[PDB]
């Protein structure tokens, strides 16, 4: 899961 | 972007305001409009994973939308560490082609090495691969419902015809199909007439001609 | 596109914004107009192929013209293969090859930076704007056979509409013209029997 | 057979 | 900003009148919108302190805003000084990194040396931290007040839902806690059955097909 | 057009769209205004004859002006045939469509153009469009220069306008606006500055004749 | 004559 | 303005059409708000006592707000002139003639005596100087084109609070102290009066929006 | 005009679309407004006397202005002949023949020639001296069509001070009377053309006051 | 010993 | 003599 | 007294 919900694209963990 | 500078190497460079900004109003005017995507995939042009992020955040409302092109993007980002399992260069995994877990200096560094991994390339391939679902689902009419108008001219139906046709983006089979048959079955008495009068195998030209 | 830079090399660069919106918004402005197909040629200076179809794809209406333009595209790659059928010796282009259907733009700048070059670009360009005239004189209104000068009309704006719509019909055109004018315009115009200078200077 | 099919953009591979 | 030229050296650069303007015009129209905030770090690449104040202090109106986003300045810098205490160079203060008690020439210089001490990012890190405070304060409406209409179409819901959501932000866990219960529960009584009749792991294309009519 | 590069060399550069954008507009907007021509070849500069034909058929409306330029562009054309009946470091002369860029490919001209010593086909081809232009201009211009006359309420300023304004559009001979400077600008003016202007007598500067029928 | 009534500046014979 | 060459030396450059109108219009439309100020000296980046002329010339109206802003020009040129008296005599080869008040405000210099200076090894700054000046002298102006008082600024009975802090803020910026942060407290309305205070002092701006919103 | 491009060279380029439609813009905004001079100035930044000649013919109406500002152009000319005679003979090989009033007004030069003065060693600025021409004509549009004396501003009842201080230095900036005179008028006419409340107010302050200290007492 | 005081530019020196 | 006439445009040759 | 009152900025005495 790269990218979860309501976070910005490229965003990291 | 990465472009190419004077001394012939590849170099970053910062994202225009004029790019920003033409991205972000072909947004709020035309929504998700099929032709919005070819519109991205030319401002993008040589953009690295930091910058198709930037242009995807700048986008205000549409976050159903947003959502499921984050949604697509795990997709392929979980398919590519599959296909991709684990002084030689490390690999880029999922995330590092999204931008998420690689930062701008190795996304230079997979771009312009020799040979290079174009995570850019691979990133925008998956961005358009979700932006092509969601102009399809947000697609307003069927191709069935494209009816000609009893007073509405031959070039306004074809239009409205094959603007909903791409927005369907259906097989390529089934577009020949709908060109065949529904394009001259669903016309007005008037041109049906006349272009059964020419016919079976006329160009859109001939069709479009003989009924102005 | 491939220009040149300040260093006198022929590289590679991207479609800049302000030529991306440009070409839109001539296409939303004045639709199929004549005078669209040179703005169009003059917006596309120096394409690779694939730049030609993305400034095709980013229009958004017009797929009845659009439709039309895959057409003529067609027709154009057929006869092109038709004409160029199959050591050092480098490929030559397809009909798909010059539409950048089957062609990458390395493979699309190779072919136009080549010694000698094959300019896949100017050669599209040369398809394509078939299909756009072919666009124009679809999409012009009137016959020029029905355009004619009425009592209210001055003589200037009537020309003015004649050669708008022999231009878009796209060569015996002005022998026509002096017939279509007013009683009061037609009879001082046989005089000389002649420029269109002199005409109009007539008709004031 | 034809280059660009009816319905698909341009510049679509086949 | 301090770019790379032609010739792949890195120069100053005044910024230009179209950065400034698009700024300005960013912040009138979209006021403090989280899409704001992706735009100023875009508009700001490369940006010196003196290029990051010279935006700020552009804005006209939204002072209330501008205030708080000193205080966390401040914050930020306070704490950035209780983390650094003292030919070596001599390292930025809070004030430095905020361009206040230091020059143009200075801030190049902690940019250009090597190592370098990106005092531009790091200030620029202040800021976008404190206009995420003023995003999350600008936000309208909670999260757990977002529910469907009774006759409001499925897609216009979840467009509400996730505007919200990010306008929220949260610490990724909780995000993550309402992204999938929050959205099927505050649903309307038919597309709730259906969502929840779907099971977890459907994807929202399969969620919004099932709730398209 | 042809720009100079940093290495000092004439090269071809791609008409920008800020240029034609520039014409359409104030084709469209100022039509055949008398400045309308020096617009055209200030947003011509270096142009190539292919730019010139671009910038030409850029233009949608007007087509009767357009014609007329078709016939003035032939005329200068076959002159120059008539008028002009190769070297391993020279080219070859251009003909009359070549210079109308009509028979010429973009590669001739910017040779001809960038030769030492240059053969300027873009200048030769502007100097037959703005004749045609200088043409077009006298016949939509609308009022005579007799036909200018003070009103009884329009300012002496305002009628110095009206008549230079017109004068420009007229492109009469260069003396014979003389001989209607000292002829037509004073006996024209209401009878309250052609008391003034009178009293003045002849040798009076502009400057001289506004500021005493400031009132 | 080089050009022709209904066709485009610069267009070839 | 004076910037930098891809060579990287600091050669002249034309002001530029988009950035006249730039400053044209932020004063047509902004007159002498605050936020102006800002605006001006980003503009005027690298610029020459030529450009910076220019730049206050080209402004139409607001010529009370210009006469003054001449005089503080004038104070600063005097005082420079008193703290950089030229002696007289030859000036040697490869140097620059010391740079009167008249020189820096490009009253008596040339432009390319600006640039000598502005390029200089070491550079004189006359480009700079000269807008320190100028905004000095704007600053004047947003002062008394301050239309309102902060004391006269008070939460409206309807009035939501982050609007009223909105214009308090505003207000104070205007007219250029811990005086600020009593007052704001004290003037919010009857509502927001009694929520505001009861997390006592030192407490932040954000802590206060957040409790007296709705 | 003849700038510097980015090796160093100076070079002439075509004028760019912007500063051409800048100017013409600006003619039909603010007409003859004196803060249009410093914008052509600008916008002529390096121009040669053919640009100079271009930006002057692009301009549509205002023909009487033109026309006065050609006179003007004859005048300047023809002192320049007067105290510059060319001197007849042969040019000097590396050398330029000096140039004659119609040279530097662009009438009898070519833009090569043009060219040659501008970068020679040392430069003949042609392109400077016309524009001195210019400006000096346009100086004298600017009074002209100055509507207003400044013996006719004095403030009304209900205006309030800062707009009568503003409509006094614009009125005066117009005028362009000589230097001397403005700081006599200024000391003299405006505090005697304020209301007799504000009139006071100044007085008490004692003459010597800055303008700053003038309207910050006669608020209210 | 705070950077930015309220009502004054940011960048402001003590 | 003079260098502009009356009409004469700006910069055109006697 | 570098600038007077009516003259423009720049303007030399």
């Amino acid at each position: 899961p790269v990218l979860f919900p309501g976070q910005p694209f490229g965003q990291p963990p | 972007p990465i472009v190419q500078n004077l001394q012939g190497q590849m170099v970053h460079q910062c994202i225009s305001p004029r790019t920003l900004n033409a991205w972000v109003k072909v947004v709020e005017e035309k929504a998700f409009s099929p032709e919005v995507i070819p519109m991205f995939s030319a401002l993008s042009c040589g953009a690295t994973p930091q910058d198709l992020n930037t242009m995807l955040n700048t986008v205000g409302g549409h976050q159903a939308a947003m959502q499921m092109l984050k949604e697509t993007i795990n997709e392929e980002a979980a398919e590519w560490d599959r296909l991709h399992p684990v002084g030689q260069m490390r690999e880029p995994r999922g995330s590092d082609i999204a931008g998420t877990t690689s930062t701008l200096q190795e996304q230079i560094g997979w771009m312009t090495h020799n040979p290079p991994i174009p995570v850019g390339e691979i990133y925008k391939r998956w961005i358009i691969l979700g932006l092509n679902k969601i102009v399809r689902m947000y697609s307003p009419t069927s191709i069935l419902d494209i009816r000609q108008g009893p007073k509405e001219p031959f070039r306004d139906y074809v239009d409205r015809f094959y603007k909903t046709l791409r927005a369907e983006q259906a097989s390529q089979e089934v577009k020949n199909a709908a060109t065949e048959t529904l394009l001259v079955q669903n016309a007005n008495p008037d041109c049906k007439t006349i272009l059964k009068a020419l016919g079976p195998g006329a160009t859109l030209e001939e069709m479009m001609t003989a009924c102005q």
